[PDB]
């Protein structure tokens, strides 16, 4: 059980590092759309093209 | 001319009417809840006239969804329930609507659930014993045919089990009509009773009325009256011998307490409504049996806080011929069905009715048990070995009597596994007479626990 | 990882709309201690949800000629006079669905575990009527708690309402958490007729205790199928009063879809205190022990919704393990006896027996299960038919 | 398996954090965009017109007091139908005077408002007290008011004050200033809504009402532009507030003035003064929706971000662009 | 603009504001008293909105001398206290005004005394044991580091002496900071603690906030929140480990009760505020330790009339990881620290946390003491002589165990002159294992009083 | 001045038969307005 907990902790830390890096990567992709998404939302609230 | 909901406070609704159309007290009014999830027709019972053409009503269904200013129409008559031979074999709620077959009694004769009790000129005391088959009841708390019977109990001491057993013992072979009124009891027990009656083919002779505890105070107040109206129709309009089981009658008074403060009444002792005694007296006096017209009523009376000095049980005690008092102290000792042999009483336990042998045996049993109860304090500290020889013999006999008053009941089969048993009255008298004279002091006390009869006593003595 | 990061925002923006409609709005005229009086709102329903501007919700309990007395369900520090109160148009209700499994939520159903929003299937009103006498069937399927004393002397069946009652630190929460944990073997079966879902309603418990319970359930795998409706002691009296009903609604949603639920209420004694506080703040004159007259109703209305539905209604069930804290070992008090009379049994955990080495500490004599053998498998019924009465003797 | 579930939860947590960040940034950018767009006057007018197009496709008295007040207003109509401007002014002044008398002499009011059926003793008391001081019409009105039963003693003062207000309202109606009085009362209503401290000072009924009316004359009603009838109404109301706040009292008086002509006031909030075309369109559409002619009271609130909002009674139609912005911001998953 | 005082009812003041200036709840308002010796700027805390632009407020200084109509100016923010490393070593009142140096802290950072409790996601259960050196605490009620500890007790049983003992045992060598919050104990005790901490050189590491008995209820119910805000700042902004001594959180509940009575809210069961549980939860869920940052808290709780069923002790019991219930019965026997071993408990007395041996010894001790308690009436009447030999031996070693749980506390040196001891946990476990096994049942009972250890036990045995 | 005298005269004014009217009625109690000589 201790060995299983240790290996689970190891894979958890590895996955945490990998997911943090991959989220840092996908941050640029999200920022690539942020502007168009904001424009679309503004147009939707106004009921007309922004 | 119709009303208008002005003020809503939980189960209490105030309704304003035009000055010329204020409904009478206890009239039924119909409001409407239109919210989809809770849409319904809400039956209000006028409880007070509070001036300026405002009435104050106790809602029967939950008021959740009711809107201020919603129109309230006046029926012109009090809450009415169906009556007749038709209501037998069916389940109704407080309002008289059928549960197992909706729209069943919509065209039966309808009686208002509010009526004055029978005139004092029509009352005749009942002095005929009702043989149950339970040792303790038959010996020390002999029930009355046509009288009023009670099962007083704290919380979870077996009132429902014992009342179901009482249905099993009295109603199975009863040639009359039964009416069971679930007044704020547990719904699971109501369903078990319904299925048990259907299985035994007693349902066709029984009409069930349920006001279970999920319902608001109004239904828990008026369900007792709704069932009692069917009982009164069977008593008066048909001359049938009637059985009227009620469980739990205290939920009636308790329900009145819940709306007591919202109705504007100052609370009496222990937080009960000031009209506790008057309301309970009306309801209980409606249950009596006039001469030539019998209602054998049995009511389970909840004792709050296991306190028999509480106002509700104390006020109810005056309304009963026999009172089987269940105590948690006895229940804790394994002695099912929980009866305190000393607190319980009966008005027919007199030598002129039950006979000299029965009276002598019962009263000697009470003497032994009271002496044992007094000695318990001494024994718990000084030890039994320091008691008198006569007192030591009495303590042994008292333990055997306490354990022999226990019985394997039919309804308790699922508590003990073993099947139910019935002890004839003569056998109970003989067995307890022998116990009191010490003809069974040689048997171990555990041989007397949950046996029900002398043959079972001998068999269990052999098994030990 | 996926395009959902931008896809969800795109879908929200494209589908978002705020079409105007008549709001029927009132104004606060009095607020404090979790109670707010609202002038206006002519068409407000009783127990309607009112939206205060800070996103805070209240429940319209009192409906007088002048004002609406609502109980703020959440942070009431932001409610002030002259403040603008919208009616939600829906009776007191909570979101429900399978998405609540493994989540810790407020009595309003919104999460407090820090994870995402819950994709509720629908909304259930908290005050829907309990199953009637003709809609139930006898309790006959055992709910294995894994504790010999309970499963032998006071068996708990599916559809039963077993009260765990006792003084402080007598093993109550231990019994309930063990019962929840023992259902993992059934959950892994994948059969809805065997799976038992759980809802642990924490009332008036400090947050660290609910976190400890959640960690105990995670380490046992019970959070795969257990929901926690947490109303921590910090939360106002409204949440502590509403949490049992929110748990009951979440459980009932599964109950009416043919699934078996187990509801723990920890403690109903703290719900009674919160309801007392709410009623006194609303200025309802109290009854005995300063409690409202409706304090019995409060519990029955709740506990009576735990039932074994008939086959015509799906066969579902909801088992209730209400927990009551007795003061000075007095099982004969008001609320204890109320719940004892509302439930189908007791497990009276006594501190004396707990110290004597009897763990789980069931007082055999006082404890009882009115379902009895019907909630036991035939082997257990044969082996322990008279065990409780034998131990009492 | 628990560790696998834990890493899956970590992944979902990261996904939700990314979604939250992206949504917050997008909504903030959209808020900036909409704030910029609403700044244009033509664009703001376009938003208002679009909202009107959207619309285009859509008391405190119990039974006894209610009936008695209805009868009192009916008799007031019957009697004052043939009155005159001076007569109506005298009626209003004497009704205010007797209201002051009843307010100050609490015991006299308590005895006068006795709900008993026998009206004759109360009428005799009213005569003995007040017959020689007032005119015949006001005396007859007061006698009928006392004859009918009231749910509370305060309701008699409420009714006499209501009749006093109706006297001045009929005076204005006969003179033809029905619209001017309503609008100009609304003018003071807004004025007293601002400078809230003043509203409290007027609300003080413990101090003699002479000081309150003097304050009102010095501050508000002493100016030449104030309509005489509305000034009399304001003085009468401030002299009889009896705990009702001055601002609320004046706006309620304006509501009564519009109600007496069958219309209902609608309070409209906009980012800027609405033009005449959209003003008349708003009035017509609001009348269509509420099935009753409406009078719109505009309020300039630039914080709404260029939208339009309406409140009628207890109902609110919120088309403000700021409200939609808030809904979008709080609507993020 | 400013408001006016419209009603004054003891320490409660109603203030009317203009329509648009009504302050939010818990804002600080400043009134003036100008009469001679009572002149002062009076701090009010908004507690309710009453409508008509009135707010009902709690005075922090006594209102004696306040005049109706006096101007009240709202500060626009809740009562704020200084926070920072500079707050340590100094004495503050509930309002944050320093007493050692009156002008101190005005230039520090100020934090509102009112804030939301830590988010549920930030909480995790603490399970590390805080070894104190007291036998009873280390054995039967292991204190939790980063958890919540309480010391319940009637009047004069030793709550404050044990608080000082734990300051001497925990805070003396603690690496992090400490906060002592008087919440209605004696000003004499506050001065004694101040001088003791200065003498022990622990003052530089601890901040003292007092608001003692003589203060009005508002001060006595916000001093806990002020000290708690200081502790929260140390927990969150400095990342330090924090001790938080409160004596007495009952006096916070009692001040709340007084205010509630003055605020017009209807009373609860025994006169306490209806919001008792809500207020205590708001106070005590902030004291919790979030994930990576610990705040150990030790609270004295006054139980009035030695009634542990009182609503205040009962409410606070649910909030505590470890409880030490001091009992009058144990105190009268001279068994200091007077802990009632059976009523006291800890959450970490679990074999998975303290180990199999410690748990087994603790449970055996509790078994012996519970059996001794069960025999109490028999011992009272007839004495040990009538007991069975097993029970006689058990009672002998139960008396020896109970007396060996007594210890010579280092804070008790001021009373009995005897120096204090410290027993490591291993030695406590071994000694109590030997006691429960009877290895010491030949020594006289007197050898175990206030001895603290095994070597000292042998020395005192030699002495006798 | 005349207020007290007129009030006293009216009070004194309050062989004809006396009939009251029930205004409230609930729980066995009825409130009856009128009946000054009861
Ligand atoms: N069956 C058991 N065997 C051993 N230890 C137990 C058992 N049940 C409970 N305990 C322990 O006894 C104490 C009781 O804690 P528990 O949470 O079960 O009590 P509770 O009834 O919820 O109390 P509280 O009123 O403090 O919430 C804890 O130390 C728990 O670990
Ligand atoms: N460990 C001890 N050793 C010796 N004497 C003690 C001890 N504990 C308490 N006492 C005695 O009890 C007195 C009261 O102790 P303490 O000040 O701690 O009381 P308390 O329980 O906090 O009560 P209060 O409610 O008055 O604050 C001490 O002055 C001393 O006389
Ligand atoms: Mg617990
Ligand atoms: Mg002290």
């Amino acid at each position: 059980r201790a060995q299983a907990s240790g290996e689970v902790a190891q894979t958890l830390t590895q996955a945490d590092q990998q997911l943090s890096a991959q989220g840092d990567q996908v941050r640029s992709g999200l920022e690539s759309s942020v502007d168009g998404l904001s424009a679309k939302l503004a147009s939707r609230i106004l009921g007309v093209d922004v | 001319t119709a009303g208008r909901v002005v003020r809503i406070t939980g189960p209490v609704v105030d309704v304003e009417f035009p000055r010329g159309s204020v409904p009478e007290l206890f009239n039924a009014l119909h409001a409407e809840i239109t919210f989809g999830a809770l849409a319904k027709t809400l039956t209000l019972e006028v409880a007070q006239h509070l001036g300026d053409s405002l009435v104050r009503c106790i809602s029967m269904q939950p008021t959740d969804g009711l809107v201020r200013g919603v129109e309230v129409t006046d029926t012109g008559a009090s809450i009415s329930v169906p009556v007749g031979d038709g209501v037998k074999g069916h389940v109704f709620n407080a309002l008289g609507d059928c549960l197992d077959d909706p729209g069943y009694g919509k065209d039966f004769e309808h009686w208002s659930i509010h009526r004055k009790p029978p005139a004092f000129s029509d009352l005749e005391p009942r002095t005929e014993m009702l043989e149950t088959g339970l040792k303790v009841v038959d010996l020390l708390t002999p029930y009355v045919r046509g009288g009023k019977i009670a099962l007083f109990g704290g919380a979870g001491v077996g009132k429902t089990v014992l009342i179901q057993e009482m249905i099993n013992r009295i109603a199975r072979n009863f040639g009359g009509t039964s009416v069971f009124a679930g007044v704020g009891e547990r719904t699971r027990e109501g369903n078990d009773l319904w299925v048990e009656l259907a299985d035994a083919n007693v349902l066709k002779d029984t009409a069930l009325v349920f006001g279970q505890m999920d319902e608001p105070p109004g239904t828990r107040m008026r369900v007792a009256l709704s069932a009692l109206t069917m009982a009164e129709f069977f008593r008066d309009e048909q001359g049938q011998d009637v059985l009227l089981f009620i469980d739990n009658i205290f939920r009636f008074t308790q329900a009145g307490s819940e709306v007591s403060t919202l109705l504007g009444r100052m609370p009496s002792a222990v937080g009960y409504q000031p009209t506790l005694a008057d309301e309970m007296g009306e309801l209980q006096e409606r249950i009596t049996s006039t001469r030539g017209r019998s209602i054998t009523s049995m009511q389970a009376v909840y004792v709050p806080a296991d306190d028999y000095t509480d106002p509700a049980p104390a006020t109810t005690f005056a309304h009963l011929d026999a009172t089987t008092e269940l105590s948690r102290a006895v229940f804790s000792k394994g002695i099912f069905p929980a009866v305190d042999p000393l607190a319980s009483s009966s008005t027919i336990l007199d030598p002129a009715i039950v006979g000299d042998e029965h009276y002598r045996v019962a009263q000697e049993v009470i003497r032994i048990l009271q002496r044992y109860k007094d000695l318990q304090d001494i024994i718990a500290i000084l030890g039994i070995d320091e008691l008198s020889e006569e007192d030591k013999q009495l303590v042994n006999r008292a333990r055997r009597i306490e354990r022999f008053l226990s019985q394997n009941m039919m309804a308790a089969e699922q508590f003990t596994g073993q099947p139910g048993s019935t002890v004839p009255l003569k056998e109970t008298i003989e067995a307890f007479d022998k116990l009191t004279k010490g003809e069974f002091d040689h048997l171990p006390e555990q041989a007397f626990f949950l046996i029900g009869g002398l043959d079972d006593l001998a068999k269990k003595a052999e098994s030990l | 990882s996926a395009a959902d990061i931008e896809g969800a925002i795109e879908d929200y923006v494209s589908s978002f709309s705020a079409d105007t409609e008549r709001e029927e709005i009132g104004t606060v005229i009095d607020a404090g201690d979790g109670i707010a009086h609202v002038e206006g709102l002519p068409s407000v329903m009783t127990q309607e949800l009112l939206e205060f501007p800070g996103g805070v919700l209240g429940v319209a309990l009192n409906l007088d000629e002048h004002s609406v007395g609502a109980v703020i369900l959440g942070e009431f520090e932001k409610i002030e006079e002259g403040q603008q109160v919208k009616r939600t148009g829906e009776v007191l209700s909570v979101p429900v669905g399978d998405a609540f499994l493994g989540r810790v939520v407020n009595p309003l159903g919104q999460p407090i575990d820090g994870q995402g929003d819950i994709a509720a299937e629908t909304r259930r009103a908290l005050e829907l009527q309990a199953p009637s006498v003709v809609q139930r069937q006898s309790v006959s399927e055992p709910l294995q708690t894994g504790i010999k004393a309970i499963d032998a002397m006071t068996p708990i069946g599916r559809g039963q309402r077993q009260l765990i009652i006792g003084d402080r630190k007598t093993g109550k929460t231990a019994v309930c958490v063990d019962t929840i944990l023992n259902q993992r073997e059934a959950w892994l079966t994948g059969d809805p007729k065997q799976q038992v879902r759980c809802v642990y309603v924490a009332i008036g418990q400090k947050g660290t205790t609910i976190a400890s319970v959640k960690r105990a359930l995670e380490e046992g795998g019970a959070m795969e199928y257990t929901t926690i409706v947490a109303a921590p002691a910090s939360d106002a009296a409204g949440f502590k009063w509403l949490a049992p009903y929110t748990g009951s609604a979440i459980g009932q949603h599964w109950m009416y879809n043919g699934k078996h639920v187990l509801i723990v209420f920890d403690d109903l004694s703290k719900q009674a205190d919160a309801y007392r506080a709410i009623s006194l703040l609303l200025r309802r004159p109290p009854g005995r022990e300063a409690f409202p007259g409706d304090v019995f109703y409060l519990h029955s209305r709740l506990l009576e919704r735990c039932a074994k539905l008939s086959d015509e209604l799906g066969g579902g069930s909801m088992t209730g393990l209400p927990i009551i804290e007795t003061k000075a070992n007095d099982i004969s008090a008001f609320i204890p006896t109320n719940v004892i009379s509302i439930t189908d049994g007791q497990c009276f955990l006594e501190s004396d027996l707990f110290n004597q080495g009897v763990r789980p500490a069931i007082n055999v004599g006082v404890s009882v299960s009115r379902v009895g053998g019907a909630a036991q498998i035939k082997a257990m019924k044969e082996v322990a038919g008279s065990l409780r009465l034998d131990l009492s003797q | 398996a628990q560790g696998a579930q834990q890493i899956q939860l970590m992944r979902q947590q990261l996904i939700r954090q990314l979604r939250t960040g992206l949504g917050a940034e997008a909504v903030n950018k959209a808020a900036e965009i909409v704030r910029a767009h609403v700044a244009d006057p033509q664009a703001q007018s376009a938003t208002v017109d679009r909202f009107l197009s959207e619309l285009e496709q859509m008391s405190r008295l119990r039974a006894a007091s209610r009936q008695s007040l209805a009868a009192l207003v009916e008799k007031f109509d019957s009697v004052a139908g043939g009155l005159d401007a001076d007569g109506l002014t005298n009626l209003a002044d004497e009704l205010a005077s007797v209201a002051k008398l009843l307010l100050s002499e609490t015991a006299l009011n308590k005895h006068l408002a006795e709900p008993t059926d026998d009206s004759a003793p109360k009428v005799r008391l009213l005569e003995r007290l007040l017959s020689d001081k007032v005119s015949a019409t006001t005396l007859d009105l007061l006698r009928t008011a006392v004859s009918n039963r009231w749910s509370t003693e305060s309701n008699l003062i409420d009714a006499v004050e209501h009749t006093a207000r109706l006297a001045l309202l009929k005076r204005a109606e006969i003179a033809g200033e029905v619209d001017e009085v309503e609008e100009q009362l609304f003018r003071f209503g807004r004025v007293l809504d601002a400078e809230p401290r003043l509203s409290a000072l007027l609300s003080d009924y413990t101090t003699p009402a002479e000081g309150r009316v003097a304050l009102l004359d010095k501050a508000l009603t002493g100016r030449p532009g104030v309509n005489q009838t509305a000034a009399a109404l304001l003085s009468q109301t401030v002299g009889l507030l009896r705990g009702e706040r001055a601002d609320e009292a004046v706006i309620d008086l304006a509501e009564l003035a519009v109600s007496r002509r069958g219309e209902v006031v609608a309070h409209v909030s906009a980012a800027a003064e609405l033009s005449d075309a959209q003003r008349t369109r708003l009035t017509e559409v609001l009348s269509r929706i509420y099935g009753r002619p409406v009078s719109v009271q505009l309020h300039v609130d630039p914080e709404l971000l260029g939208g339009l909002s309406i409140t009628v009674g207890d109902e609110v139609i919120d088309g403000s662009i700021a409200s939609r912005l808030a809904a979008a911001q709080t609507g993020l998953p």
